[PDB]
RNA sequence: CUGAAACUUAAAGGAAUUGACGGAAGGGCACCACCAGGAGUGGAGCCUGCGGCUUAAUUUGACGGGGAAACUCA
């Protein structure tokens, strides 16, 4: 797994050697000893051997010798570490870790900055390990496309939070002091939030984005004040989104409307007095 | 025979990092300048 | 290091024989007293 | 572009005759400094290496081959400095005798002389307590062309076959410290006296680089002109030697200090000191205006954690809402449960053996320090920083300190010394008003009260040494340091030690370190001198722009030679960017052992010491880094993790740094 | 067409022999894989194990016969 406490055991030369490993591993399949000795551009063999041994005993570089072919292999934790070093070069990550929520393909920790403000993170471990290149490359491109999705959702006035960076497949997000409806019990002004939550579906479908897994576990509700009870609705449906040009959007849309009416008729016992938003008006809206 | 000029801290990487403690020397008889290795000193405290 | 000026010839381990007696000592080291070590001829043996 | 060259035979002989034409031209122009009719000055210093020799006997034996009785008849009565002209080789000589009761006087004799002549005894062996250190100290202060010679070879048995074995013994001794020459010559032989007289007349002496790049005058006549009742004008009549003298640059006098010039007068033009004078101040007032932009005024009182926030934690906020509940008699736990709201020779030997105990423990445990349970490390370690790597962290020179000397702000800061010294030698060869080899009348602004300390110029020397631009101005400079042989006596980094670099001597308490090159120019402060290799010694001292060698001593008047010569070195650099920091090590024993976490014993004695020191990394003398885990016990017991698995024979160390600055300088007299 | 030199460099090259690697291909052959289902988990409360938080200690590894107020207790 990922144990982030071990990369501060490394010096400047150690992640210089790790940068040489990630530079040499993207040109060939397996990088041997002299390409790490030459691509790094550093003085001695001894320092390269010491840095490679430092990554080896921290289980970051796997030594492999398949019949007179010495070579080295990057694991998940080493590329997590070098992505967090090039995140440190962009002077924003400072102190990391409380595991809140373990997804299939993205695990959520709890981080901070130099300013000390509360933030979180999204790692991406595709396959969990028979490491090749397709798994980590596909995690990297998935993190990149959800970063452009994340910035496009934040840039258009939605109640979707602020992105910062897409440092390889390591995605650093703002913490939101928000509660799910598993924790939430009763609210004063339920029809106003129901109006906001059909209007969110309306302007997503006007934008052309169809969030499909729109269950009770999706909605994160921020409590800004305790005396006036200000609210904000955070929606996490990023890999399950589908475009408006797809052929199967109809039962997705009525499934979203049917789930929100059944969840608001189950817990809060509130019924929709206006009619349901159907697919064709939103189709002409985009 | 020569007269020394400078201190050359050349770094020379692969395969052995030689921390080169060597002296630029101006010769006497012809007036051109060659580099020159100083042997066996760990400190080069002798050829000032 | 620096010799005292009384080096005028006119007016610790035991020392090691030189010249012909050293050739005597090498002969009796190698062939008079042959050290049979592991089927071979080991010069300078350690603790073994 | 240009075609190939086919050099002919005639072009080759034109090449050879042109190179030898210009080369005989500048060899002659180097040899026309020594026109022995009027414009010549050769300096001979004859020093004998045993107590039982008289140097006037060596003078007698040398000049009996020149066949002039009347010069000696003048020279017997009461004279010590002589100006002998010879008609045998047509050269002008000036011969300097030393006073044997002062070592520094012999240093002053041979540091000005173009020839150093070493007298030797064929009867008594030379002293390993007097004459060896004469040889080594003159050797390390710089010698030109030298002559080695004997005078007691008649006092041994009169058969010459015994005498050549003595001559070979002197040759083997003199080869050990002077390998440029191989023959010890005899004054008892008349032809050998002719040979050594010929070599002292004709041969070009080699140039000592530091003294010939500032210009120096030896003085034959001293006179005084009264100008004010508190200060007047010295008159110096001598011959200028070196690069020359300018009326604006300052001039150093040995055993007197630095003085400022009034006017000059050549008799073989008259020049004066204009408005471009170098002021007689030790700190330049323009250096106050140089350090105008302070950057780091970081306070240490308002710090919850140590100064590791560039490489460690976040500042932790602890809003202490202390409310008191009063039932009569209550511990902290119940009060925490009630009001929670959520929104003199004896002294010398005494200091000798305590300091020798300090470097023997410093050799065994390098820089550790012990903590008692009674003493708390909170007020002890305010000013320390616990940076993980010394050679990667970002310090700065500009940071302030309440332990600052106030004259650090008024310091002369040179960016590149390499361009600066080449620049200062090129203008001090350019606008030299008087070139060398001229009889000069030199006038010195000089206070009246120091006139008792001068001597007769024909009984004692009067060496006059010029100094360069801003040489009187102080800076932080550096010196190399190598200890002398058979010297095992300790030196720490805070005792008064007088440095002889150049002709000035200055008492200093020098910082000791190792010259390992750093990317951020930080170095390890060592408490004592390293006994093995060449250490480095930086301090606050006046600057020297010729890379003169430095000899290090303290005056010890217990011996007849009233000097304890410590070591030697060379002026390396005048850099303010080179900074020093000590390392503090706090020892600790790993108590209990486990696959992941290690309990450490006897490190601190409080839990909040661990809480403050939660950021700083741990390292092992076996070569393993580590980090702390949780403050376990109330007696400073804490848990810690490591890179691997350690045994009971390893020790946990902890590095803390605080910045150390150099100490100022003062000149030494006597 | 004729045709260098300074300088730099311990290999450059020819034939031939094996094959880790394949995300080339083709077979098997599996409910720790799928289809046909069934029971479910993940949704609710509670017990336990790990992590986290706190502690003076939450001893502690990756089920440790590690069931549990003294003991086991480290």
């Amino acid at each position: 797994k990922l144990d982030t406490s071990h990369m501060r055991y490394l010096t400047t030369d150690d992640f210089r050697v790790l940068q040489a490993v990630e530079q040499g591993s993207r040109s060939h399949e397996v990088v041997p000893t002299p390409l790490i000795h030459q691509i790094s551009g550093m003085r001695s063999q001894s320092g390269t051997n010491r840095a490679i041994s430092d990554l080896a005993k921290l289980s970051l570089i796997s030594k492999m010798r398949n019949v007179k072919y010495d070579g080295y292999r990057l694991t998940y934790n080493g590329i997590d570490y070098l992505a967090l070093k090039t995140m440190l070069n962009r002077d924003t990550v400072y102190s990391v870790g409380n595991t809140i929520g373990v997804g299939k393909e993205s695990d959520i920790y709890k981080v901070s900055d130099k300013n000390g403000n509360p933030r979180v993170m999204k790692i991406h471990r595709l396959g969990r390990s028979n490491q090749g290149a397709n798994w980590m490359h596909l995690s990297r491109l998935a993190a990149n496309k959800e970063y452009q999705f994340m910035s496009m959702l934040y840039s258009k006035g939605f109640k979707v939070p602020e992105p910062f960076d897409n440092s390889r497949h390591i995605v650093v997000m703002e913490l939101i002091e928000g509660y799910p409806m598993r924790r939430l019990r009763k609210h004063k002004n339920i029809p106003k939030l129901y109006s906001d939550l059909m209007c969110f579906i309306v302007d997503l479908a006007n934008s052309g984005l169809i969030h499909c897994d729109f269950n009770e576990f999706n909605i994160m509700i921020k409590d800004k004040l305790e005396d006036e009870n200000d609210c904000g609705f955070v929606v996490i449906d990023f890999p399950q989104c589908i475009s408006i040009q797809h052929q199967d959007a109809d039962y997705y849309f009525q499934r979203d409307v049917d789930c929100i009416r059944r969840f608001f008729k189950k817990k809060l016992k509130y019924e929709p007095k206006p009619d349901s938003s159907m697919l064709d008006t939103e189709g002409f809206g985009d | 025979k020569g007269i020394v000029l400078e201190k050359l801290g050349i770094e020379s990487k692969q395969p052995n990092s030689a921390i080169r403690k060597c002296v630029r020397v101006q010769l006497i008889k012809n007036g051109k300048k060659v580099t020159a290795f100083v042997p066996n000193d760990g400190c080069l405290n002798f050829v000032d | 290091m620096a010799k005292v000026h009384g080096s005028l010839a006119r007016a610790e381990k035991p020392k090691k024989p030189k010249g012909r007696a050293y050739k005597r000592l090498l002969y009796t080291r190698r062939f008079v007293n042959v050290t049979l070590v592991n089927g071979k001829r080991r010069m300078n043996p350690g603790p073994s | 572009g240009k075609p190939d060259k086919q050099v002919s035979k005639l072009q080759r002989k034109n090449k050879a005759k042109q190179l030898r034409a210009q080369r005989i031209l500048d060899s002659i122009e180097n040899r026309k400094l020594f026109e022995g009719k009027n414009g010549a000055a050769k300096i001979i210093t004859i020093v004998p290496l045993v107590n039982d020799l008289d140097p006037l006997d060596i003078l007698y034996k040398l000049l009996k081959c020149a066949d002039d009785e009347g010069i000696m008849v003048q020279e017997v009565d009461s004279k010590r400095i002589f100006n002998v002209h010879i008609k045998k080789f047509k050269s002008n000589l000036k011969i300097i005798i030393p006073d044997m009761t002062n070592f520094l006087n012999i240093l002053d004799c041979a540091k000005v002389a173009d020839f150093v002549v070493f007298g030797l005894s064929g009867v008594q062996e030379v002293d390993e307590e007097f004459g060896e250190q004469i040889i080594r100290a003159l050797e390390l202060q710089g010698i030109a062309s030298y002559i080695g010679v004997i005078s007691n070879l008649s006092a041994v048995h009169e058969k010459e076959k015994f005498q050549l074995d003595v001559k070979q013994s002197l040759e083997s001794y003199f080869k050990h410290f002077f390998p440029s020459e191989e023959r010890v010559y005899n004054l008892e032989k008349n032809s050998d006296a002719l040979n050594v007289l010929r070599t002292l007349c004709q041969r070009l002496p080699r140039s000592i680089n530091w003294r010939d790049n500032r210009g120096y005058v030896v003085a034959d006549f001293v006179d005084f002109v009264e100008t004010s009742p508190d200060s007047g004008d010295l008159v110096i009549e001598g011959t200028v030697r070196g690069i020359g003298f300018n009326a604006n640059r300052l001039v150093h006098i040995p055993d007197f200090g630095d003085f400022q010039l009034n006017k000059i007068e050549k008799i073989s033009t008259v020049f004066e000191s204009n408005m471009n004078r170098d002021t007689l101040d030790e700190y330049a007032p323009e250096g106050t205006e140089d350090w105008s932009d302070y950057d780091e005024d970081f306070e240490y009182d308002g710090l919850t954690t140590a100064r590791y926030d560039d490489h460690g934690f976040l500042p932790g906020r602890e809003q202490t809402s202390k409310k008191a509940a009063v039932p009569k008699g209550t511990s902290d736990y119940q009060a925490k449960w009630y009001l929670d709201d959520v929104i003199s020779p004896e002294e010398e030997e005494r200091q000798l053996r305590e300091f020798r105990d300090m470097e023997k423990e410093d050799r065994e445990f390098p820089d550790e320090i012990e903590l008692e349970p009674s003493e708390s490390a909170i007020e002890r370690l305010k000013r320390y920083r616990g940076l993980k790597n010394l050679y990667n962290c970002d310090w700065q020179v500009d940071e302030k300190d309440p332990s600052s000397p106030a004259e650090w702000k008024r310091l002369l800061r040179i960016g590149n010394y390499k361009n600066t010294k080449n620049r200062i030698i090129k203008e001090t060869k350019n606008e030299a008003q008087a070139i060398a080899g001229d009889r000069i009348r030199m006038f010195i602004r000089f206070p009246k009260f120091l006139l008792e300390k001068i001597q007769d110029p024909k009984q004692l020397l009067f060496a006059v040494y010029g100094l360069l631009l801003h040489e009187h101005k102080n800076a932080v400079v550096n010196f190399s340091l190598q200890r002398w042989e058979q010297y095992d006596k300790p030196v720490p980094s805070q005792e008064p030690i007088v440095v002889q670099y150049g002709v000035r001597r200055y008492t200093i308490q020098p910082l000791f370190s190792q010259g390992s090159n750093s990317p951020n120019n930080v170095h390890k402060y060592e408490r004592f001198l390293h006994p093995d290799t060449v250490s480095v010694a930086t301090c606050i001292a006046p600057v020297d722009f010729t890379q003169s060698p430095a000899i290090f001593f303290k005056p010890s008047p217990t011996d007849a030679k009233n000097i304890e010569l410590i070591g030697h070195g060379t002026f390396l650099n005048a850099d303010h960017s080179r900074i020093l920091a000590k390392r503090a090590i706090l020892t600790g024993h790993p108590f209990r052992f486990h696959k992941t976490v290690v309990t450490v014993r006897y490190m601190f004695f409080r839990p909040e010491d661990v809480e403050w020191f939660k950021s700083i990394p741990l390292f092992t003398k076996s070569g393993r880094s580590g980090f702390i885990k949780e403050s376990l016990g109330t007696h400073g017991y804490f848990k810690a993790t490591f890179d691997g698995k350690l045994s009971a024979q390893d020790v946990v160390a902890m590095s803390l740094y605080k910045r150390m600055w150099p100490m100022p300088s003062l000149p030494w007299n006597g």
